[PDB]
DNA sequence: CACCGCTGCTAACCCCATACCCCGAACCAACCAAATTAGACAGGCC
DNA sequence: GGCCTGTCGGTTTGGTTGGTTCGGGGTATGGGGTTAGCAGCGGTG
């Protein structure tokens, strides 16, 4: 039930066709080379290819573009009365979703200093490995139970290191946020 | 745990490396936008932004071409003002990288950065010798370059380090105008008795402080005259709701403003231009208060989107200039300079030598602060559209009006298709209108520029310095061709304009005050029940099939509004003394700047005002007050002065009765032609006759002397036409010569011929040719041919003739104009010769693709602005408002040819009025001018008439037609190709009509020349 | 101008109109007039050019019956905001009074028939003028549902008959005339289309009357000012009522486009807005 | 005061990407076209 | 030169033209990155 999947797609251009046909051969002759290097050498092959040879791929692409014109026209004509409305809905949604995904990947790529670790986080980091349990969830519940059974004295080191990581996070946040001010991104600073 | 901690540290350092990698990776409309952007960024001190955009444009192949040496000079001057030597050097690197040649402004910026940074004498010397090898001039820098006082100070500090005895040219010795007619005005040889004001120095300083405060606030709050009372609950609730809504609009407007500034800011972070810095030019609170003011004052019917944009742009520019002067120290220098200037006007202060206000002002300094050039039109339009759209989008209100969950925009734009071209209209919500109506706000707000000044205006020292102290005011009103006329006003010699500047300064220095009684009565009628018979609008309660009733209602509402504003300002200025600065049109005619309240208004307006400084009547004061009274009544227009005085003596009882009981007595004044002015003159005459000594009564009422058909007077003077000189009272006579009666008779004979021929209009106009009809008609054809501003007025005067079929009023007005033209050209053949000569000459000049230009006998250059076919349009998401750029392609030959004679006559009458004003000022008389009317105190009416006639004879005594002919010949008969059109043009220009026999000197003995 | 000069076309037209009093516009040479007279029609010729009057009158003198020749330019009758000062321009009240034509109720049948050809360069102008007169119940339509048969150019014909099925030509005149009259093609002369326009008996309703048509015209021009925008966008600038609510009342979705609205959809829109009950005001119309 | 989401951890499993070129789509500055209608002189075209 | 025709902040919207940037099109297995489970809490509204 996806109109976009059945919509006629653009034909492959000349160069992209040459690469689409050459790639399997380069892969057969160099099974262990990384795809990066193979695509690079294929692009060099295309640059070295005489223009008279590229002309063939270009003509094929042009015919494929005519047949694509006919196909896309027929498909546009085939849809229900609100064909233009449905095309606008699907295109708009596609664009907004694409921009959103790009922004999410951007925000994920950034490198903000990790938040402070709590005493519970420290205890889990120190005792999880030796905690018995068949799975990470069961070992995490074990660490949780042993933590709930811990006394106030047994937790002093974890709480101390937790405070130290609070100060560390404070300083690193100061410096990092300053550098972000240098980059003109004062929106990422702490609100108050 | 050092394992995890060290892992975090290592990842942090790698992230730092990633951060290092990220750090590693012919004028035109668009050109005008960019340049205005940089120049604007210099004022907000956002140099990194402008430098960023400039670098981006320079780095792109297709964008580098769009940059200009002036822009690089802008950024460079910014860095020099900031002392960024490295960045300035970088900008210089861009300038050399893109070829082109650095200029005086470039080297001045460099010198500024070195002086501010105190560079070594080796680098300074090397810079001065590289400047010498480049051929640039040291003294041309301080003169040809526009720099602030801080730039000048820093450059001087840098120069005094190598050349301590380096001195700028000795200044500033001002030159005197040697014009033929102004020589005796500026020559020291002569006894001057310049008048002084009645207010003391400290008083003038207090008033100056009040005016300065008012202009700094940019707003004026005046109390509403009338209808304060209202139902107690309704006004209460409506006021509470309006206040809450205004707070909500204030907050929402602040938020929307900040969000918009952020949007534009990010748009500048992108490679696109935006008005960000312009929005950063004025305080956000001032912007919000301005928009809220415009919203409060928006007319219920709506306003043109484009017009609103223009208004917002104008107020933004004004408040920005005010802010710049406020923070640049120009305010204090203006306080000191003006406080010294007040010595010439103050009564208890003397000056070393007598001089005119402009002369003294320039003598004290004259730094004149700094001149700021306005923004390009596309920037003004885009800014207006931004502000308007932001206001509409931000202002919301509930629809429930009198449980208001739903929200609708307060402003909604609709479209008018009356014009074949749809026009955008901004209309307010009807519920909002009803809310403001029920609230009955008892306060009105005016722009500081729309109300009279509380102190003597600034003397006109140049085409860019005048009128209100801080707000910039154009020397010439005419918007069409403003670039041409302004640039020529600055091109002409500074001395050439001395006369006009001194005349406007004199007009502005006239002290005015309000007539308490007249205001009390006019309000009494307005406060209760209007009096349309006496020009007092009636409230909507008196509005009267449905279509006509609605029409009359709308007209009555318009008049009611205008009267509300005028009378409101009058009440605000009741107990204060105020001055009205004057301006000029492209023709030279002077007009008051404050439009709402000024002496150029209607009868009521003229009666509300009187001279603040008095003048003892003297031996003829009373006689002139009575004669003036009769003139205002219009009962003895044809009678001589002596019989007008005798008539005043006869109806003296009706004068006293009318003055004592205006609304309860015999109400004789209500029957006069000018009822309110007649009443005021009756009160003045009563105070004079009832005084212990009438000859010593300090009279404040101005007396008027008007030139009947001043234009025909000028034409009769040019051609020495005896028939004209007699018709228009140029030739002395004991009885007034009414040219309207003779022309009415001739036109009556023509109407007898055509009516004999069976024409319908000629048959219907039988018995309607009267002095007033032909007076306004001739007043039209002379001063106006086409452009039916006054012609509509004549249609009105005919519509007020009940016994006339209104179907022909239009055709009857056209026929009347044509017959007046023909008749005047028949009885005044010489006048027709001059008119045809000027009209034809203008036709030929315009036919060559050049507008008609000339120079008045006082050295004022006049240029006709009629051009056509310039247009360009922006598009804000989405109306597309058009704009008329200043680049003209071809002149409008028709308007030029039809307009040249009338405009020239306007320059002649304006020159005459100016000469009369100056020479009367030498004798200590108070002089103001309304169209053709000359006003003065009853004690000096005779003297004013003397100066009038003398200056008229002196004016027309010169070869105006000859000098004009030779002028047009030299200016327009110089094209080497083609020479044929220059030969026919010269052939027509050298065909100056031969003057008549009339002896101009007779004007000195003509009693009724001006009466 | 345009003149009927072919005898065959004159005969075909005569038989068509015969298919009552006939008002013939701009007969010119009088070929169609003579064809009608020979066919037995009672003809009143409104000739704008006086030079054609003699021969025409001659034809009348040949029949010497009830034919009547008047020097009148039909397209100049009752000038809007005019002083009534022209021979060719006249008053339909006076003309019909002289011709003995009496007004009949709107619901009554067609009292008279007018035939002619639109000006070669004034088709849009004539259509607008006639639209104003009809919706205002003025001019000829003051006497009833006058049947108007007129030759028109092919472009203005297609634009007039266009609708959402052919959006590129759909426009205000299309809506107005398709709602006002039942238009039918009577003949096509190569191309010129002889269109028959008969006012609909049910044009006026309780909420669409000769008293409020101006507001509807304002709405139409307003919407067609930006034909690509959505109907709700324009409505937000036309009424204080909930635009979404109104559009929903007329059974349209929020994404409904202007060009997708049928003439009856516009009519039901206007009548629906006028019908609104719980509002202090319904329209924002304030224009001279 | 309540509400978010990021750390502490794992897990195996799920999910996007550098080398490259070709040309169709698409975003600016500018000119132009449309909609609409009720008697003299000067300009434009032949 | 002679004859015929148009006329006494043109409005905003949008359609074509000359340019120039932007991205969708082809991909592979290898690497990352991912919801579930439980507690704690800095940061935000």
């Amino acid at each position: 039930s996806s109109v976009l999947a059945s919509s006629p797609k653009k034909p492959v251009s000349s160069y992209l066709r040459f690469s689409k046909e050459q790639l399997p051969i380069f892969k057969a002759q160099n099974p262990d080379a990384k795809t990066t290097e193979l695509i690079r050498r294929i692009a060099q092959r295309w640059r070295e290819l005489p223009d008279s040879k590229k002309k063939i791929y270009q003509d094929a692409y042009r015919a494929e573009w005519q047949v694509y014109k006919e196909e896309i026209s027929r498909f546009k004509e085939q849809l229900t009365p609100s064909q233009i409305m449905s095309l606008e809905k699907e295109i708009m949604d596609k664009h907004l979703k694409r921009k959103a995904m790009t922004k999410k990947k951007e925000l994920t790529l950034l490198g903000k200093p990790k938040r402070p670790r709590s005493a519970y986080n420290v205890y889990v980091a120190e005792r999880f490995q030796e905690a018995k349990g068949d799975s990470p969830q069961e070992k995490l519940k074990t660490v949780k139970e042993n933590w709930k059974n811990l006394s106030d004295s047994e937790k002093e080191l974890y709480i101390q290191h937790a405070k130290e990581d609070e100060t560390r996070y404070h300083n690193e946040m100061k410096s990092w946020e300053e550098q972000m001010i240098e980059v003109g991104r004062k929106d990422l600073l702490r609100r108050t | 745990w050092a394992k995890i901690l060290e892992k975090d540290k290592r990842t942090q350092q790698m992230r730092m490396q990633r951060l290092k990698a990220k750090l590693q990776m012919q004028l035109s409309g668009q050109q005008q936008r960019l340049l205005a952007f940089f120049k604007c960024c210099l004022l907000t001190d956002q140099l990194p932004l402008a430098h960023h955009l400039l670098v981006v444009h320079h780095g792109q192949r297709q964008k580098r071409k769009l940059l200009t040496l002036d822009m690089y000079n802008a950024v460079m001057l910014g860095w020099a003002r900031q002392g960024a030597f490295k960045e300035l050097v970088y900008v210089l690197f861009m300038v050399k990288d893109a070829g082109l040649t650095p200029d005086l402004l470039s080297y001045a910026a460099a010198l500024q950065c070195m002086g501010r940074q105190d560079q070594d004498a080796g680098t300074i010397e090397r810079c001065l010798e590289q400047m010498s090898q480049e051929g640039l001039k040291l003294q041309a820098l301080f003169t040809a370059v526009l720099l602030s006082e801080e730039d000048r100070a820093t450059v001087l500090k840098a120069v005094h380090k190598v050349k301590p005895t380096f001195s700028l040219p000795p200044q500033l010795p001002p030159p005197v105008n040697t014009s033929k007619l102004l020589r005796d005005v500026y020559a020291k040889d002569g006894r001057v008795s310049y008048p002084k004001l009645h207010l003391p120095l400290k008083t003038l300083q207090c008033l100056f402080e009040k005016q300065l405060h008012m202009e700094l606030a940019s707003r004026v709050c005046v109390v509403s005259v009338e209808k304060p009372t209202l139902p107690s609950k309704e006004v209460k609730h409506a006021r509470k709701t309006l206040k809450t809504l205004r707070d909500q609009w204030e907050k929402a407007l602040c938020r929307a403003l900040r969000e918009t500034k952020n949007r534009l800011e990010r748009e500048v972070y992108e490679g696109r231009f935006s008005l960000y810095p312009f929005l950063c030019l004025l305080d956000e609170r001032e912007v919000v208060r301005m928009l809220l003011q415009v919203l409060q004052a928006l007319p219920a019917q709506g306003e043109s989107f484009t017009t609103l944009a223009r208004e917002l742009s104008a107020r933004t520019f004004s408040r920005h200039v005010v802010q710049r002067q406020r923070v640049s120290g120009q305010v204090q220098a203006l306080q000191n300079h003006y406080r010294k200037y007040l010595c010439l006007l103050a009564s208890d202060a003397e000056v070393p030598e007598p001089c005119l206000p402009r002369q003294y002002w320039e003598a004290l300094g004259a730094p004149e602060a700094l001149r700021e050039q306005p923004w390009p039109l596309p920037v003004q339009m885009e800014l207006g559209k931004l502000l308007a759209e932001m206001l509409v989008q931000a202002t919301q209100m509930p629809c429930s009006l009198d449980r208001s969950s739903r929200l609708v925009p307060v402003l909604y734009h609709v479209y008018s298709f009356r014009n074949v071209q749809q026009i955008g209209i901004l209309k307010p919500h009807p519920a909002y209108v009803q809310l403001l109506e029920k609230a009955a706000e008892p306060t009105l707000t005016f722009e500081a520029v729309d109300v009279p000044m509380l102190c003597p205006p600034l003397p006109w020292t140049s085409p860019h310095s005048g009128a209100f102290l801080l707000s910039p005011t154009k020397l010439m009103r005419t918007v069409e061709g403003a670039t041409q006329h302004q640039e020529l006003l600055e091109t002409c010699p500074p001395t050439a304009l001395h006369g006009a500047l001194d005349a406007l300064t004199q007009l502005g220095n006239c002290a005015w005050r309000v007539n308490g009684r007249v205001l009390d009565l006019v309000l009494q009628l307005f406060q209760a029940k209007g009096c349309p018979q006496l020009g007092v609008p009636a409230p909507p309660s008196e509005a009267p099939e449905l279509a006509h009733c609605q029409k009359v209602a709308r007209e009555m509402h318009s008049l009611r509004a205008e009267a509300l504003y005028r009378l409101s300002l009058a009440q605000h200025l009741r107990d204060r003394v105020f001055w009205l600065p004057h301006n000029m049109d492209f023709r030279g005619r002077t007009y008051p700047c404050p439009p709402h309240f000024n002496h150029l208004g209607s009868d009521v307006a003229r009666a509300l005002l009187e001279f603040a400084q008095g003048r003892p009547l003297g031996p003829h004061g009373l006689d002139w007050l009575k004669i003036h009274l009769v003139n205002l009544t219009g009962l003895k227009k044809r009678e001589p002065l002596r019989k007008r005085l005798a008539f005043a003596e006869e109806v003296m009882d009706d004068i006293l009765d009318s003055a004592d009981q205006p609304l309860t007595g015999r109400k004789w004044w209500m029957g006069a032609e000018e009822p309110w002015q007649t009443l005021a003159c009756c009160m003045e005459v009563a105070n004079a006759v009832r005084a212990s000594d009438p000859a010593a009564y300090v009279s404040h009422l101005p007396v008027h002397q008007d030139g009947s058909c001043n234009g025909l007077q000028h034409y009769a003077a040019l051609g020495r036409d005896s028939v004209g000189a007699a018709s228009v009272n140029l030739e002395p006579s004991d009885v007034p010569q009414d040219v309207y009666s003779g022309v009415a008779a001739q036109v009556e004979v023509f109407r007898r011929q055509d009516a004999q021929r069976g024409m319908r209009v000629a048959q219907v106009l039988e018995g309607f040719i009267t002095r007033k009809v032909v007076k306004q008609t001739v007043m039209t054809v002379v001063y106006g041919v086409t452009r039916y501003g006054g012609r509509l007025q004549i249609e009105k005067r005919l519509r007020e003739l009940s016994d006339f079929p209104q179907e022909f009023v239009w055709e009857a007005s056209h026929y009347l104009v044509r017959q007046v033209f023909k008749s005047l050209q028949e009885m005044f053949s010489g006048t027709r010769a001059i008119q045809h000569w000027l009209t034809e000459s203008a036709r030929l000049i315009s036919h060559m693709g050049s507008v008609v230009e000339w120079v008045t006998p006082l050295g004022v250059p006049v240029i006709q602005p009629y051009r056509l076919d310039s247009k360009v349009k922006q598009i804000g998401g989405s109306i597309t408002y058009t704009h008329n750029g200043d680049i003209s392609r071809k002149p409008n030959t028709r308007k030029q040819k039809n307009g040249f004679p009338p405009n020239f006559i306007h320059s002649l009458d304006s020159s005459h009025m100016m000469l009369t004003a100056l020479h009367c000022y030498r004798k200590g008389l108070t002089f103001v001018s309304v169209h053709d009317c000359y006003w003065t105190h009853a004690a000096d009416v005779s003297v004013m008439n003397q100066v009038c006639r003398e200056q008229f004879v002196r004016l027309h005594s010169e070869p105006i037609l000859q000098d004009l002919s030779r002028f047009l010949v030299k200016r327009f008969c110089s094209e080497p190709q083609k020479i044929l059109e220059a030969s026919q043009l010269k052939e027509t220009l050298q065909a100056v009509p031969k003057p008549g026999a009339f002896d101009l000197e007779q004007v000195k003995r003509s009693t009724y020349f001006f009466s | 101008k345009r003149y009927v000069t072919d005898r065959r076309l004159a005969e075909t037209l005569a038989q068509i109109y015969l298919g009552h009093l006939l008002l013939e516009c701009n007969p010119g040479p009088g070929i169609l007039t003579q064809a009608l007279l020979e066919a037995g029609a009672k003809v009143v010729a409104l000739e704008s050019d006086k030079t054609f009057i003699p021969h025409l009158e001659s034809l009348g003198k040949n029949l010497d019956g009830k034919l009547r020749v008047i020097h009148c330019d039909f397209f100049k009758l009752d000038p809007r905001s005019g002083g009534v000062i022209k021979p060719p321009a006249m008053s339909s009240r006076g003309l019909f009074k002289n011709l003995g034509i009496e007004a009949v109720p709107w619901t009554a049948d067609i009292p008279l028939k007018v035939v002619g050809m639109f000006p070669s360069r004034g088709e849009k102008r004539a259509l607008w003028k006639l639209a104003y007169d009809l919706y205002s119940c003025t001019s000829i339509y003051k006497f009833g549902r006058i049947e108007v048969n007129m030759f028109i150019g092919e472009k203005e014909f297609q634009k007039l008959m266009a609708d959402p099925g052919n959006p590129d030509l759909y426009h205000v005149l299309s809506v107005i005339w398709q709602l006002a009259c039942e238009i039918k093609v009577l003949h096509m002369e190569p191309k010129l289309y002889l269109i028959q326009m008969i006012p609909r008996q049910n044009l006026f309703t309780k909420n669409l009357t000769p008293m409020n048509y101006n507001i509807f015209f304002h709405l139409l021009k307003h919407c067609f000012g930006r034909r690509s925008a959505t109907v709700i966008d324009h409505l937000r600038s036309l009424t204080p009522l909930d635009a979404r609510d109104i559009l929903m009342q007329i059974g349209k979705q929020e994404d409904e486009k202007v060009v997708n609205m049928h003439p009856q959809d516009f009519k039901t829109l206007f009548e629906t807005i006028e019908r609104s009950k719980d509002c202090a005001y319904k329209w924002l119309y304030d224009e001279t």
